[PDB]
């Protein structure tokens, strides 16, 4: 399972934000104009319409991948082995052999 | 003992439903719900810090939460988690809650604060634990088979599990300022304030004492509290200050995922009678049980069905 | 996206990750700072629910399947030659028998 | 021994220039020196050194 | 499928009344959701005002 | 077992009882004193 | 009347699930659940003694 990582959004008040490309596994960034976000105590910043928000995210393996995962294998030939019971001269002998 | 939480603050964040069908900024909010465990245990990340008092001490009976611009204490006993029905909490630490919830489509977390005011946050969440084994059971049996499964450990140590933390954004506060005869007074209350107005030379980012901007109205001014003393979780619900890389602290996460063994029930022996090239079974399930069969030759003709009643 | 292999890594410890999740950032609701997105849910989780029967239950010839290591056991297929070397000391002459 | 950076100077991450309950004395500086070493393999050793205090 | 209303008396005596009632809220929009989302559209709805 | 008539008596008050429930006793789980068993559920309840 | 329970004590017993997802020995444990009543009333036998 993957986790989507979303860093705190950058809100540039009274100006325009820009984003850079990144090499992260599945990365996207977008700048949204005309944002007027509110905090619990009131509007985030001074400008009303002249605001931009930069949102970015990338996909990476979750911490669970160390325990919960599936392995894709290529199968080839198989080594054979067997456990055989032999009754030899009245005695029961069990031999493990390839 | 290492107290990492001394440098980390609780925070307020937006919550889509605060219990009345209306959104608000809550002392309790759900950042992430982790359900990687196969035993159905949920690991919930919240804006609350549990086990840590306003004073930096690990008192497991207390949680701390934001109240405006300050942390405040509350009893852990008043903390609850609910889905379709109340969940059992299997341990808490910092921002993480472990719980074993009943099947449901929503998740609600909340607590009673220091003023006996209820706070809660609800998110949509599909909770339908995966089946371990070939039977769908609702509770752990006294007798049964044991199969491998994954759970969240109660250990408070971390194993390469980390969260990013950073310096919090300035916090807007309209009660931080008032107009006195055309002169706006900025109340500091011992917390550094940054403010600006439509009035000339109103940009004061270094106010540490109560100050008044003259010949200016309250509607012309904006102010926020500056706090660079503590780190905050890098939540998607809280804005950052810098264009990139404000700062990246790393804090270890409690309750790592681990390999454990789960107990599963064994369905009652079937009543079996025989016919010509035929086996007749009468099944007596308590709960939905998978039946499957195959031929042991070249063409197994595998077939399976779930049996939910006597058949 | 939404299928097994949506996220891939060569080894458990590798930092080299391939992903195709169709992660699209959406505009935030007015008055909020949240970051909405549209992404295909893990194909791993979907696969776990849609796994179906494993070879332990579907294999031909009544084969039993186990892992760590991966093994096919007790397959009723064909035959197996055995060569036995018995020392002369193990034989009793017909006159003594 | 992994070294961490503070102010154009370096030190063993387990042994800061500021040891005596550094966060309590200079919490602003402490957080800044920690963030600048986030990419260092000794970061967690520094984190232990910085926030550890025994009054 | 039922609705129960009750309260605790001044003598710590519980009082309750249960009636049969099919409570299955109508679907608003084209999706069946159990809680309001952080992100989405807003459609016309009818509610009971808190005004007295 | 599991069918109507799995348990029978001539009269409600009679002590003469026939039963065929496939009551097979199973081994207790380790560390416990419980007594597990596999028994067909009452055919009377199934019948009802 | 007389108290037959004066000669009988409460006991601890094994319980498969004590709410934490694991078993324990509990002061409260279920011995038998009787549901013969057709009105849906249950009779639950427990290791506790109530009213005494
Ligand atoms: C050589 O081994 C065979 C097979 O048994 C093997 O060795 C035994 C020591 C055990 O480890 C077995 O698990 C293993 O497969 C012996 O033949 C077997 O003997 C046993 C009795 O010792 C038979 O069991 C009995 O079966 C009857 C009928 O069901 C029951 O009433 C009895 O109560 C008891 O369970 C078993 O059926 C039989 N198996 C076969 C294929 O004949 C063999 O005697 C032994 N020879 C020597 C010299 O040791």
């Amino acid at each position: 399972e993957y986790k989507t990582v979303i860093p705190s959004p950058y809100v540039k008040c009274c100006g325009t934000a820009e984003c850079k490309d990144k090499s992260l596994p599945d990365y996207s960034c977008k700048v949204f104009t005309g944002v007027y976000p509110f905090m619990w105590g009131g509007a985030y910043c001074f400008c009303d319409t002249e605001n931009t928000q930069l949102s970015e995210a990338h996909v990476e393996k979750s911490e669970s991948c160390k325990t919960e995962f599936a392995s894709a294998y290529r199968a080839h030939t198989a080594s054979a082995s067997a456990k055989l019971r032999v009754l030899y001269q009245g005695n029961n002998v069990t031999v493990s052999a390839y | 003992n290492f107290n990492v939480y001394k440098a980390i603050r609780p925070y307020l964040a937006h919550c889509p439903d605060c219990g009345e069908g209306h959104s608000c900024h809550s002392p309790v909010a759900l950042e992430r719900i982790r359900n990687e465990a196969t035993d159905g245990t949920l690991k919930i990340q919240v804006s609350l810090q549990i086990g840590i008092k306003t004073d930096d001490s690990h008192d497991w009976t207390k949680l701390r939460y934001m109240d405006n611009h300050m942390p405040a204490d509350a009893e852990r006993a008043r903390l609850f988690v609910r889905t379709s029905a109340p969940c059992t909490i299997t341990g808490t630490m910092g921002h993480f809650i472990l719980a074993r919830c009943p099947k449901g489509e929503t998740l609600t977390v909340g607590f009673t604060d220091g003023r006996k005011i209820s706070h809660s946050c609800t998110h949509p969440f599909h909770h339908d634990p995966p089946v371990i084994g070939r039977e769908k059971f609702h509770s752990r049996p006294q007798h049964g088979r044991e199969l491998p499964c994954s759970t969240y450990a109660q250990s408070t140590a971390a194993t390469a599990e980390e969260i990013e933390v950073h310096m919090p954004p300035d916090t807007p506060d309209r009660t931080l300022m008032s107009q006195q005869s055309g002169n706006v007074k900025i109340t500091v209350n011992s917390q550094t304030v940054r403010y600006k107005c439509n009035c000339g030379d109103s940009n004061e980012g270094l106010t540490t004492t109560d100050k008044v901007i003259n010949n200016c109205k309250v509607d012309q001014c904006h102010a926020a509290v500056t706090n660079h003393k503590k780190w905050q979780y890098n939540s998607p619900l809280v804005p950052r200050n810098a264009e990139l890389g404000d700062r990246k602290g790393k804090v270890h996460i409690p309750f790592p995922l681990a390999n454990v063994t789960c107990r599963v029930p064994k369905a009652r022996n079937p009543t079996v009678t025989y016919g010509k090239n035929q086996v007749i079974m009468l099944l007596y399930p308590d709960h939905p049980t998978l039946l499957s069969y195959r031929n042991m030759g070249e063409e197994p003709n595998y077939q399976e069905e779930w049996v939910t009643h006597k058949k | 996206p939404g299928q097994f292999g949506d996220i891939q890594s060569r080894t458990p410890e590798s930092e080299d990750v391939y992903a195709n999740t169709q992660l699209v950032l959406q505009r935030p609701s007015a008055g909020t700072v949240h970051v909405p997105y549209s992404q295909a849910p893990s194909g791993f989780k979907y696969w776990l629910k849609e796994r179906g029967a494993s070879l332990q239950h579907t294999a031909p010839f009544g084969c039993q399947i186990a892992t760590n290591p991966v093994r096919a056991m007790n397959c009723a297929v064909g035959n197996m030659p055995i060569s036995i070397d018995i020392p002369d000391a193990a034989f009793t002459r017909v006159v003594d028998a | 021994p992994v070294m961490c950076l503070l102010a154009n100077t370096t030190f063993p991450c387990s042994q800061p220039p500021c040891t005596p309950c550094c966060y309590e004395k200079e919490p602003e500086e402490t957080l800044r020196m920690l963030e600048d070493n986030v990419m260092r393999p000794g970061y967690y050793q520094l984190l232990q050194a910085s926030l550890t205090c025994s009054p």
